[PDB]
């Protein structure tokens, strides 16, 4: 399935334009995710991830 | 003012004042209190030194 | 760069990479048919007109 | 009146760009200096073929052949030393405007429309500084200064050819400073032989289809009152090399903690300089070299073994 | 020979860097939920809790 | 000799604006000329100094 994701303005963190073939197009582009790891306890913490 | 791929007409030179203003303006306040010192005279200028 | 020589339109380009100026060869683009151009295509609108 | 009083901050055109002709790259010299941008690592940057062997052909005696001594195929190795160059920091005026993004006054506007000016004359200077140092070093220097004024109106160019020899054709292209070139129109202007007329006065070439390219480079000007002396210097296909390392750079600051904010701006690049057929002696020399270390003979080993191949010929003129 | 030759030495740039030497995995879950780790942000250089003794 | 001021950037000059001795002087130069420059049709020359008017 695919899934639709949300991402704040404060997660985007870069973003590359340059022409391909003439026209503005977007070659980079990086954001946050995070996540809580599923350990054996009832702590939270919050892993991290870079796509 | 030479014969060169950058020149610019006097014209628009001129113009850029005004379209500075205005997108200075439009953008919001932030800037207009950065720019401060063009838009509010200080009041005292000996102070001002 | 756009140019209008003899009703024919010219085209260029100025390129910036580490202070140089580069400079491509004239070219005129065409139409699908061909007959290339006669105008510039730009237009620059305004408050007043174009 | 906008000075110390800012009244519109609209740049202004008339901003000096530069004062010498530095669009001397490519096309414009027919490929004699060639400015490519491709980036390399390290300060060297070596090419080794494999060299020309002097006896490949021998006299033979079939009656008795004798004894014939062994040889070996050597290598040579070519160079191309990367050149760094800099930006001295520059105090931004107060009254800039480098926080507004909509190109306004900031920092690197000014300093940027300059600087593409600059890096093109810092380039242009230091590969003709080297092309003189690099064919003076190899011998294919030739100084026509007790013949007279100096400079000929073509004569002296025909001494450039007999120095190259036979394959002369490949010279296209003659770098001079100003002076030369006035010098050579004022010849043309009162022609002892009469070869001219009034319509042919102000032709560039040099009588063999070799444009010659002006520019007021400081590197081709030696000497002053009487000593002056002027090197102009033709180039063959791809004389003189200059690889940018697409590595520019640069840094704005401000005057914390200073009664006035003195902004600051540096930037600092680099491009690989190397004139064909000769090697920079970088053992001899240093390894980010100068331009009195560029521009100072012997520092410029020659690699070929034959004049013809390296390419280009100065000549001093006075 | 090769005296006559110019050898050129391979070399190349591997932009990775040693890590670590102590193991440091253990730091949470890992060790049955001994020592924790969580995500919390406090203000001051302290904090007090109770528990009616 | 003029031309040789401005350098290399010499050829932007463009416009000898002078009275009207000068160029009857010249006039009176190139009807005298010496030099193999001229003849009688192309000796009435207005632009002097390399196309220059």
């Amino acid at each position: 399935r695919p899934y639709i994701k949300f991402i704040a303005a404060e997660d985007i963190l870069n973003w590359r334009e340059r022409w391909v073939n003439g026209a503005k197009r977007t070659t980079l582009l990086v954001f946050r995710e995070e996540s809580d790891a599923d350990d054996d306890g009832y702590q939270i913490y919050k892993e991290e991830v870079w796509r | 003012d030479s014969n060169n791929i950058k020149y610019v007409r006097e014209d628009a030179k001129k113009m850029h004042k005004l379209w500075a203003h205005i997108r200075m303006a439009m953008e919001g306040s932030r800037a207009i209190k950065d720019n401060a010192k063009e838009f509010v005279p200080h009041p005292d200028n000996t102070k001002a030194t | 760069e756009l140019r209008l020589v003899d009703g024919t339109y010219w085209q260029r380009t100025w390129r910036e990479n580490d202070g140089q100026l580069y400079v491509d060869d004239w070219i005129s683009p065409t139409k699908a048919d061909g007959s290339q151009f006669d105008e510039i295509p730009f237009v620059i609108f305004g408050s007043k007109n174009n | 009146s906008d000075l110390q009083v800012f009244n519109d901050w609209a740049y202004k055109t008339m901003s000096e760009v530069l004062d010498q002709q530095v669009e001397l790259f490519n096309g414009a010299t027919r490929g004699a200096i060639i400015l490519r941008s491709a980036g390399n690592t390290g300060d060297l940057s070596e090419a080794a073929f494999w060299a020309k062997i002097q006896g490949l052909v021998r006299p033979r005696d079939p009656y008795s052949n004798a004894d014939v001594a062994a040889k070996d195929l050597r290598q040579l190795v070519d160079n191309t030393i990367k050149v760094a160059s800099g930006t001295p920091p520059i105090n931004i005026p107060p009254s800039m405007l480098r926080w507004i993004q909509k190109n306004p006054q900031e920092a690197g506007a000014v300093i940027g429309q300059q600087l593409a000016g600059d890096t093109m004359q810092d380039m242009l200077n230091n590969g003709l500084a080297a092309g003189k140092a690099a064919f003076t070093a190899g011998g294919a220097v030739h100084d026509i200064s007790a013949a007279g004024t100096g400079l000929m109106t073509q004569r002296a160019f025909n001494a450039a050819q007999r120095i190259f020899g036979d394959r002369s054709t490949d010279i296209q292209v003659w770098v001079s400073h100003s002076s030369p070139l006035f010098d050579l129109y004022d010849n043309a202007l009162a022609n002892a032989e009469q070869l001219y007329v009034f319509g042919t006065v102000n032709v560039r070439a040099d009588a063999f289809g070799r444009p010659i390219i002006i520019t007021d480079s400081p590197a081709l000007v030696s000497g002053a009152a009487e000593t002056l002396r002027h090197s102009t210097l033709g180039l063959t296909t791809g004389a003189i090399l200059i690889e940018q390392n697409q590595d520019f750079d640069s840094t704005v600051v401000d005057g914390t903690g200073k009664q006035n904010i003195t902004r600051q701006y540096q930037a600092e690049w680099s491009y690989n300089l190397g004139v064909n057929g000769y090697a920079y002696d970088i053992a001899t020399g240093g390894k980010a070299p100068n331009p009195t270390a560029l521009a100072t003979a012997a520092n410029w080993d020659k690699i070929s073994t034959s004049i013809k191949d390296t390419g280009g010929v100065v000549l001093v003129t006075k | 020979a090769l005296s006559d030759l110019q050898v050129f030495n391979d070399w190349a740039y591997k932009t990775m860097s040693e890590v670590l030497d102590q193991q440091v995995e253990l730091f949470n879950g890992a060790t049955r939920g001994a020592i924790i780790l969580r995500s919390a942000g406090n203000t001051g250089d302290l904090s007090e809790a109770a528990f009616w003794a």
